[PDB]
RNA sequence: UUAAGUUAUUAAGGGCGCACGGUGGAUGCCUUGGCACUAGAAGCCGAUGAAGGACGUUACUAACGACGAUAUGCUUUGGG
RNA sequence: ACCGAUAGUGAACAGUACCGUGAGGGAAAGGUGAAAAGCACCCCGGAAGGGGAGUGAAAUAGAACCUGAAACCGUGUGCU
RNA sequence: UGAGUAGCGAAAGACGGGUGAGAAUCCCGUCCACCGAUUGACUAAGGUUUCCAGAGGAAGGCUCGUCCGCUCUGGGUUAGU
RNA sequence: AUGAUGAGGUUAAUAGGUUCGAGGUGGAAGCAUGGUGACAUGUGGAGCUGACGAAUACUAAUCGAUCGAAGACUUAAU
């Protein structure tokens, strides 16, 4: 079948998380863990914590074989932003966006 | 040679503080580019130890700091005596080398390539 | 000094076609463990 | 560079504050206008 | 086999259409609050210390209401 | 034959947050469900979040809780 | 949108050990460096709990954060001169 | 600038070190002697030396992984 796991309101901005997220889609799960431990972006241990959760759902809730699974989907949606300010010069301020993300990966065994 | 992002007087001080603690502890952990430079400094300092006369004892004291080692069995020796006492014994047959560099991954706060340099 | 027109969605997306990232080296720890980085030392989850 | 509003505790209570408003007729007018808006702090 | 000629195949990325999601809070439905008026009473208290406020009061207490060292209320007469 | 939350009182939750030395100026912010029955228990995780299970007529009704448009951000794809 | 662009607010750090899911950035130690008619020590205005202990890591901190002038709980100012 | 370019990757002199040189500086430390002493002389063209030259596997360039063709049709000579 398919299993999934999402992580909602992650403080990293969505453009920054989609870079590392493009390396792992379409690949099987053993390679995808090895990639996320060796890229030094800040997003990498957050995605890797999510992919662990989706593998554990397939073993427990659905009784799949974890040795042969592939990543079907991996994507990141926007969450709500936090609006801050920063004082610039001559009494003027500027706006700063603290972005958030919802991360979703699904995993499957390719059969019906 | 490299500049290491420091001024001329700061680079000299950082490079002989770094070479002293490699004599004390015999393997330390630092960045890649700093370990490439202390490679040649500490091996020119073992060459002074293998000669062993007074005039090179005076010349190695230009570089090392004044650090006491709490040696085992409650004895205590300086860092200069430990260079002419033990390291000069182990490398009396070898003709260079004396050090090696082993790479590791980046640190978290930077992308700085960590490196262990050891004394062989 | 300031942009005269906005940039459309296509021209923005054609610009960041090289704004990518590459896969790392990924050798193996042959003695015991998972994959390590090439020319590095398999310290954790590794024996090489 | 020195700014305006160098604060002082005696002076603020003496050009403003309750007893100074009560001592004139026009000071009593401003207490009546702030009771009519329902302003929480008077003087 | 050689010459001359014609025509294919790629999509790093982009465009159109379709499907599925997210953010965001329009629209619809609603009302706890308001606006304008009618009829009938009544219009302004105070040195016997006012209007308006400050401090406090609940077993556990931050704000609002009520109350005042008899303090999150007391007595009596009638309802229930 | 007045308004229905950008309306109608500035104010449906305030002359308060806030600004000003001061007179003074002055906001924003409504809606789970019939009933709280408001997710026992298991699994990943340091937690936050989530997948199952269960309540319920309905949980893409889970408290940032009716309906959920558009801008905008993404993932797949048929023709190019 | 500009755009992963400008900027991240004068200055010298290095190593070891520890704690922790996690450490350039927290604690301990050694060396090094800066001020020193002052980056030292007192007292006034002014501000009003920012003081101390223990616990914490959503927001704040121009990075990180196991830390904090931040959050929670509880404590603390004593005069005949 | 980055990237590209070029020299090399153990069947190896790519870099570092070690040894020997070039060139630069100009007579080390210690000891002895003379001098009241400041100092001078000898040991000794000494000692020190970044980038330059040659030799030497002492240290490190490990193990590995990825991409990459399978000669279309028509006609005329052969
Ligand atoms: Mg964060
Ligand atoms: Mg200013
Ligand atoms: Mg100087
Ligand atoms: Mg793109
Ligand atoms: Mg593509
Ligand atoms: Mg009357
Ligand atoms: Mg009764
Ligand atoms: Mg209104
Ligand atoms: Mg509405
Ligand atoms: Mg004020
Ligand atoms: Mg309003
Ligand atoms: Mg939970
Ligand atoms: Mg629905
Ligand atoms: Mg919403
Ligand atoms: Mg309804
Ligand atoms: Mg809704
Ligand atoms: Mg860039
Ligand atoms: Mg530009
Ligand atoms: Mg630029
Ligand atoms: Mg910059
Ligand atoms: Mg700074
Ligand atoms: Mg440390
Ligand atoms: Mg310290
Ligand atoms: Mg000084
Ligand atoms: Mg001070
Ligand atoms: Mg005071
Ligand atoms: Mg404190
Ligand atoms: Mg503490
Ligand atoms: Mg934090
Ligand atoms: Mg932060
Ligand atoms: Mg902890
Ligand atoms: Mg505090």
């Amino acid at each position: 079948m398919e299993a999934k796991a999402v992580a909602r309101t992650i403080r990293i901005a969505p453009r920054k998380v989609r870079l590392v997220l493009d390396l792992i889609r379409g690949k099987n799960a053993a390679e995808a863990i090895a990639i996320l431990k060796l890229t030094n972006k800040a997003s990498s241990p957050v995605i890797e914590k999510v992919l662990m959760s989706a593998l554990a759902n397939a073993e427990h809730n659905y009784d799949m074989n974890t040795d042969e699974l592939v990543v079907k989907e991996a994507y990141a949606n926007e969450g709500p932003t936090l609006k801050r300010f920063r004082p610039r010069a001559q009494g003027r301020a500027s706006a700063i966006n603290k972005r958030t993300s919802h991360i979703t990966i699904v995993v499957s065994d390719g059969k019906e | 040679y490299r500049k290491l992002g420091r001024t001329s007087d700061q680079r000299k001080a950082m490079l002989r503080d770094l070479a002293t603690s490699l004599i004390i502890s015999e393997r330390i952990e630092t960045t890649e580019a700093r370990a490439k430079e202390v490679r040649s400094v500490v091996e020119k300092l073992i060459t002074l130890g293998k000669k062993g006369d007074l005039a090179s004892r005076r010349n190695a004291a230009k570089t090392l700091r004044n650090v006491e080692i709490l040696n085992e069995d409650e004895t205590t020796q300086t860092a200069l005596q430990k260079l002419f006492g033990e390291i000069a014994e182990r490398y009396t047959e070898r003709q260079g080398g004396y050090t090696r560099i082993l790479k590791q991954g980046p640190r978290r706060g930077d992308g700085a390539e960590s490196v262990i340099i050891e004394l062989v | 000094a300031v942009p005269k027109r906005r940039t459309s969605k296509t021209r923005k997306n054609k610009r960041r076609t090289h704004f990518k990232i590459s896969v790392p080296g990924m050798t193996e720890c042959p003695n015991c463990g998972e994959y390590k980085l090439s020319h590095r030392v398999c310290k954790n989850c590794g024996s090489y | 560079v020195k700014r305006t509003y160098q604060p002082n505790k005696r002076k603020h209570s003496k050009v403003h504050g309750f007893r100074k408003r009560m001592s004139t007729k026009n000071g009593r007018k401003v207490l009546a206008r702030r009771r009519r808006k329902g302003r929480k702090v008077l003087s």
